[PDB]
RNA sequence: GGCGCGCCGGGCCCGGGUCUUCCCGGAGUCGGGUUGCUUGGGAAUGCAGCCCAAAGCGGGUGGUAAACUCCAUCUAAGGCU
RNA sequence: CGCGACCUCAGAUCAGACGUGGCGACCCGCUGAAUUUAAGCAUAUUAGUCAGCGGAGGAAAAGAAACUAACCAGGAUUCCCUCAGUAACGGCGAGUGAACAGGGAAGAGCCCAGCGCCGAAUCCCCGCCCCGCGGCGGGGCGCGGGAAAUGUGGCGUACGGAAG
């Protein structure tokens, strides 16, 4: 997790896609998950505004 | 070493199967515990039937049985509570219950609440003790007149609506029957075929003007 | 209310946190002995699934299983026969490192009877189990009407006949097309039937 | 071992002059004892 | 012994239809990769080890691998009869 | 230095209750061959069978669906007839091999962990009388000990459940 939120801050959202699948599950086992983790790395990039 | 002409055959005796072999010696003093201990039950059960809680009209599944009806496991749990009989009161007055079945058409549901209507009429119910009945208890001649009864409850017998003998009009002899069964052939597996090149058609006259 | 949040913290081993205690006291059972009681429930959360309660009867005893595989037992590494079995070295226990704890527990303490087990540490060479079982005579459990189904002569040795959630995995059934080989009651009775003739009398 | 910071505020606990000071407010408002139930249960059937 | 029916003696203060507002479930397990046994199950029917190891419009199943999709049908990781 | 609470851990011929061993014809959990078939023989066959070890009962085991379907839908489990020597495997060679539908025997259906309301409302052991029992159960009386908030009992669990 903290791995692919390291990907996924510098937009390589495949590599990390192809990188999520091998550990958790399917293609859609990777998907949600590689949709709710861009959702916290999304909030942390609000809250530093406010 | 097969002589001549005469049909090849494979045995399954390779094992050692006659060390289990079954055999229905029994079967005659077998059958007569059964019909005893089948006449034990029902002196249990006075004027109960012996046939037991009512079976409902259920089909047969797939294209093949499905002309046909049967006896069923339990009524569903929409057919008890449109009729006016609760689930657990069903059970104690001879009603089958089933927590599973289903209503997907009206044509086999209407069926079903008759078949509870008809029954809960023709029941004979007798009072909780022999010197003080109630209000829906039945009186005392029915229960003089009533008794046993032997085999399957309002059995369900195979059914068809009889019809006459018509003058054909000038349409239904102007009807293929072998050409209007080729053209919904024909239609329901290249359906898929249609609509996507309807769709790449129609695509290319949007990208053109714009 | 607790207990809500104790079954949502330890779905998360690879936390920090669970990280650390999964292995304090793991390093911590490497210390006592290869079976040995508790004196109260660790998880009491997990435990009060499978069945437990607090009231003088009920009980637990903490086993620890050796972990791997299995190898053929033959003089020197000599099975003689046809070269399909010549193997040793990469088969496998067709029954769970978790029975085998159920098991122990059972043979030693003979009187008492099991009921389930769960996990809680493990190492490279270790496994450890925690593991519920029930005096059948106390008499807050000879007098409890839900509880008695366990005092009667059949439930005798449940680890032993496959009768145990941890237990029944291993025989093979369930519901439906994927367990065809048991219809009947259990394994061996599919095969019989597959394998009798039928000799009726008039034929 | 680094513990983890979670697990680490339970070695942070109140002092000496507030943990004497804070037990007798508490001490007003217990639970009644095992033996007040035998004088409270019964008082109802004396008055009723 | 077994059913039925009085006299004293013990419990038990309990039931269904319309309207509003709350509220709901089993984790090192499901799941995969690989290795060995098993099955009539064929790009693997079931079981086990070792590694990786979840989700909540979510999860299994739908007999040929997969992506992109609407439908159809059951609630798995606790228990008795 | 002492005094007291808990937690984790000793010892007893301490008070009262349980296990071992036997028989094994049928049942459950493991482990497990080679003769022999292929006119040779290594995969296949024998066969998850022989021998080995373990646990029970008057039957065992199974059991109210993470079920069959593709229908105008059946509705726990076991058992007989049928489905079939079929669909599927197989040096595609010898050889092995189901299920669902259809019709019968038998027919019965339910309980918690969890979300939270009801002053643990719950249980075990002991001293004393009245009855009483060769399945130690019935009532009264204990400033009698203990288990328990690391969770006992009552309503209640997907067919939904609760309060007003």
């Amino acid at each position: 997790e903290r791995r692919a939120m390291e990907l996924l801050k510098v937009s390589k959202d495949k590599r990390a896609l192809k990188f999520i699948k091998k550990r958790v599950g399917t293609h859609i086992r990777a998907k949600r998950k590689r949709e709710e983790l861009s959702s916290v790395l999304a909030a942390m990039r609000k809250a530093a505004a406010k | 070493a097969p002589s001549r002409n005469g049909m090849i055959l494979k045995p399954h005796f390779h094992k050692d199967w006659q060390r289990r072999v079954a055999t229905w010696f029994n079967q005659p003093a077998r059958k007569i515990r059964r019909r005893k201990a089948r006449q034990a039950r029902a002196r249990r059960i006075a004027p109960r039937p012996a046939a037991g809680p009512i079976r409902p009209i259920v089909r047969c599944p797939t294209v093949r049985y499905h002309t046909k009806v049967r006896a069923g496991r339990g009524f569903s749990l929409e057919e008890l509570r449109v009729a006016g009989i609760h689930k657990k009161v069903a059970r104690t007055i001879g009603i089958s219950v089933d927590p599973r079945r289903r209503n997907k058409s009206t044509e086999s549901l209407q069926a079903n609440v008759q078949r509870l209507k008809e029954y809960r009429s023709k029941l004979v119910l007798f009072p909780r003790k022999p010197s003080a009945p109630k209000k829906g208890d039945s009186s005392a001649e029915e229960l003089k007149l009533a008794t046993q009864l032997t085999g399957p409850v309002m059995p369900i017998r195979n059914v068809f609506k009889k019809e006459k003998a018509r003058v054909i009009t000038e349409e239904e002899k102007n009807f293929k029957a072998f050409a209007s069964l080729r053209m919904a052939r024909a239609n329901a597996r290249l359906f898929g075929i249609r609509a996507k090149r309807a769709k790449e058609a129609a695509e290319q006259d949007v990208e053109k003007k714009k | 209310g607790a207990y809500k949040y104790i079954q949502e913290l330890w779905r998360k081993k690879q936390s920090d946190v669970m990280r650390f205690l999964l292995r304090v006291r793991c390093w911590q059972y490497r210390q006592l002995s290869a079976l040995h009681r508790a004196p109260r429930p660790t998880r009491p959360d997990k435990a009060r699934r499978l069945g437990y309660k607090a009231k003088q009867g009920y009980v637990i005893y903490r086993i620890r299983v050796r972990r791997g595989g299995r190898k053929r037992p033959v003089p020197k590494g000599a099975t003689y026969g046809k070269p399909v079995h010549h193997g040793v070295n990469q088969l496998k226990f067709a029954r769970s490192l978790q029975s085998v704890a159920e098991e122990r527990a059972g043979r030693h303490c003979g009187a008492l009877r099991v009921l389930n087990s769960y996990w809680v540490g493990e190492d490279s060479t270790y496994k450890f189990f925690e593991v519920i079982l029930i005096d059948p005579f106390h008499k807050a459990i000879r007098r409890n009407p839900d509880t008695q189904w366990i005092t009667k002569p059949v439930h005798k040795h449940r680890e032993m006949r496959g009768l145990t959630s941890a237990g029944r995995k291993s025989r093979g059934l369930g519901k439906g097309h994927k367990f065809h080989h048991t219809i009947g009651g259990s394994r061996r009775a599919a095969w019989r039937r597959r394998n009798t003739l039928q000799l009726h009398r008039y034929r | 071992l680094k513990v983890p910071p979670a697990i680490n505020q339970f070695t942070q606990v109140l002092d000496r002059q507030t943990a004497t000071q804070l037990l007798k407010l508490a001490h007003k408002y217990r639970p009644e004892t095992k033996q007040e139930k035998k004088q409270r249960l019964l008082a109802r059937a004396e008055k009723k």
